[PDB]
Formats: C-alpha cells, structure tokens, sequence
C-alpha cells in the first residue's frame, strides 16, 4: 500500500495478564503521542504540537477498554493460545555526527519486540545510567511486533564507553548492545 | 482543531 | 505466558485528500483475524476468528466505519496534521569527515553526515571539482531518529590530491537554496 502519508489515529494495544495497554497515534511512522491511561492525559511528544491540536484522552481510554473486552473473547476463541516470545533486536548509533566534547544524543533503537514489554536501560563504562534517558511508546510493525527506541544525552570523550541493555522475556539474559567513540 | 480516533467496535460475548 | 490485542487503524493519503483509503486490522497476538478495507468496502474475516466479527459489523457498524473517511481521516488531515505534521520544517546539518588519516595520493573515504532534518525527501549529492560523483557513491538508508528528524550518511570512494574540491551538495525543502559543504585536500 503505497501512499504520500500515512495516520494511525488510535492504535490500541492491549494485554494479559498485568493490565498493560497502550494507545497512540502515528503520522508518517512518527509518534504523534500516546495517552496516559493512569493519569488520563494526552502526551505529545512534540509539545507544541499540543498547541495547534488537541485529543480527547476519554477517546483513548475508552478503545482500551475495548481492547481488554476484546482481548478476552478473543483469547477464549483461540483456546487460550499464549503470545510467542520473539528476541529483541537492538542497535545503537549518534544522533548527530560524534565531536569529543560536542553534546550529543545516543539513540538504542530495538525492533522485533514481541510481546510489547520490556526494559531497555544504559550503562556507562559497565556502571547504569539515569539521567538523561528517554523513551518512546512501541511502533507498529508490518508483521505485528513492535518497536521502540532509547535516548541518552552525552558527551564523547577518550574515556566513556556504553551499553545499551535490553531485558526481555524472550532473552535468557540481558543483551548488551555496545559503542564507544572514535 | 481536535483530533478524532478511528473507533474500536466490541466483540459479542 | 501472556496473550495481546492489537488493534492498527490506517488512513493512507495521496495528493494529499484526492484519494483517502482507511484499512484497519484487528490482531490476537500476532494474527490479523478481521480487516475493513475502504478499497474493499466492508469488514473481512481475514481468519476463522474473525467470523463472529465480520457478520454482524457489517450490518451494524458498515456506514459509521465507512464515514470515518471522512469523520476522521479527512478531518485530521485538514484540520489537524495541516497546521503540524505538514507544517513541520527541519533544516539538515551537513558535515563532512575522512574515514582514515589523511595522507595524499592514497584511497580514502569522506563521509557526509546530513542529519537532523524533516521530511524525508532530501536530495544529497557528492561533486569532485565541480564534476558530479555517481559510481564511488553510497548510502545508508534514510534513519528515522524516532524524534521526529531524520538522518542519512553518504560516502564518496576518493583519493585526495591537492588542489581538489570535494563538495557535499543537499536539497531540502526546507531550504531556499542548497547547502554545500567543501573540504580540500
Ligand atoms: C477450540 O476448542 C473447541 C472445543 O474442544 C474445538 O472444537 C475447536 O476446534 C477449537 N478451536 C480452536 C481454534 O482451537
Ligand atoms: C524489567 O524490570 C523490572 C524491574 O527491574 C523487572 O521486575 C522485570 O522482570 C524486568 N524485565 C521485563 C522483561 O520486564
Ligand atoms: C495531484 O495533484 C493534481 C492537482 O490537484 C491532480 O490532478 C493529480 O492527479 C496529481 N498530480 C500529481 C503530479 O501527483
């Protein structure tokens, strides 16, 4: 299906068990923004985006809700057939080109994510970072896994060395993407 | 403007 | 283990609201078990699963999936993604390195990192003395950063003499005019 643009206005994402569901909007692969089922907002990534347009959170909630009563009926249809766990796969790279003592953004983007829960964390010279960390909601995927992608501001230098580590339950253990500088 | 979602429709149980 | 529902609906545009198609799916875990396709008309069991599903919409929901088109498609785009999404102008940055140490006469690669723009269409070409380079140029694919910027890497397979010009040349709509960048040997 080809086209100039594409929106996703309500992708819903629900599963069991845990209660975890997520609802967002895309705009040409990009995410519009996703809303808080807990605190009940809308939250846009670019913020001033948020100043131009406007999203009724009810709506969101309301096709979660949707989601879980359809998880159900569906679940039971299928005799209860579990969701296969897929390895993650994660790749690291500057978001901008690498100048020692220039800031820059270090992006883990982590595709074939399936089921859509997982932890994805930095560490620095093998010591876990805090600061500076973002994160994005799952993408979509043409084959129904997702995607996600982990921001950590830094500086290059001669001395810093990172991983980013990602723990998922179709992984035996935490796998450690690395990279350093050059 | 406000942005409208595509609807969901609920499964009969 | 766990058990998901997904639920992706799609609104592809072309010439902007000339020709709105709407495709939504509904998935159990990974199967898509009832699609509505605009181009199609109605829903569709995609699966056995879906049968319970298709039956019924399409003598309840048939007319108020088919309006959102309209509804919502049409109505995000004009009033929504207008003033926004297509609004939204991003500069590329254009800088230029050398793979290995310098040392003339010797083959070399420099690379052209454009980055930090939006949209996605962008033009990047690599000149070598005001003569466009075509066969010793490559590419990564076009790198969605996630923020809402993109990126991309061309490399020219060189071998830097003196007195020559080597210039990365980027198009953007964002941009009135080109943004060249040189680096001499
Ligand atoms: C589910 O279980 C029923 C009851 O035994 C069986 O007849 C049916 O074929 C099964 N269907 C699926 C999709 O597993
Ligand atoms: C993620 O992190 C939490 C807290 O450390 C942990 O309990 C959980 O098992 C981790 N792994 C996954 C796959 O969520
Ligand atoms: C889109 O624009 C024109 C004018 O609106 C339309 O008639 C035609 O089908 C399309 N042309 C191109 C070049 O995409």
């Amino acid at each position: 299906i080809e086209a100039d643009h594409v929106g996703s206005y309500g992708i819903t994402v629900y599963q069991s068990p845990g209660d975890i569901g997520q609802y967002t909007f895309e705009f040409d692969g990009d995410e519009l923004f996703y809303v808080d089922l807990d605190k009940k907002e809308t939250v846009w990534m670019l913020p001033e985006f948020a100043q131009l347009r406007r999203f009724e959170p009810q709506g969101g909630l309301q096709n979660i809700a949707t989601g879980k009563h359809n998880l159900e009926i569906l679940t039971k249809r299928s005799n209860s057939t579990p969701a296969t766990n897929e390895a993650p796969q994660a790749t690291v790279f500057p978001k901008s080109p690498v100048l020692l003592g220039q800031p820059n953004t270090l992006i883990c983007f982590v595709d074939n994510i399936f089921p859509p829960v997982i932890n994805i964390t930095w560490l620095r010279n093998s010591k876990s970072v805090t600061d500076g960390v973002y994160e994005t909601s799952f993408f979509v995927n043409r084959d129904y896994s997702f995607h996600k992608l982990s921001y950590l501001t830094f500086i290059p230098s001669d001395d810093d060395i990172y991983d980013c580590k990602v723990e998922h339950w179709g992984l035996e253990e935490p796998v450690l993407k690395h990279w350093e500088p050059e | 403007s406000t942005d409208y979602g595509i609807l969901q429709i609920n499964s009969r149980w | 283990g766990s058990f998901v529902h997904q639920f992706q609906p799609f609104c592809y545009f072309t010439n902007g609201t000339q020709r709105i198609r709407l495709v939504i799916r509904y998935i159990y875990n990974r199967e898509e078990y009832v699609r509505f396709d605009s181009d199609v008309g109605e829903y569709r069991a995609v699966t056995e699963l879906g049968r319970p599903d298709a039956e019924y919409w399409n003598k309840q929901y048939l007319e108020r999936t088919r309006a959102e088109l309209d509804t919502v498609c049409r109505h995000n785009y004009e009033k929504t993604e207008t003033p926004t999404s297509l609004r939204r102008l991003e500069q590329p940055s254009v800088v230029i390195s050398l793979s290995r140490t310098e040392a003339l006469n010797h083959h070399n690669t420099l690379v052209c990192s454009v980055t930090d723009f939006y949209p996605a269409k962008i033009k990047v070409r690599w000149f070598r003395n005001g003569q466009e380079e075509t066969v010793g140029v490559s590419s990564t694919q076009l790198i969605r950063n996630g923020d809402w910027t993109f990126q991309v890497l061309v490399m020219l397979e060189m071998t830097p003499r003196r007195g020559e010009v080597y210039t990365c040349h980027v198009e953007h709509p964002s941009l009135t005019s080109p943004i060249t960048v040189e680096w001499r040997a």
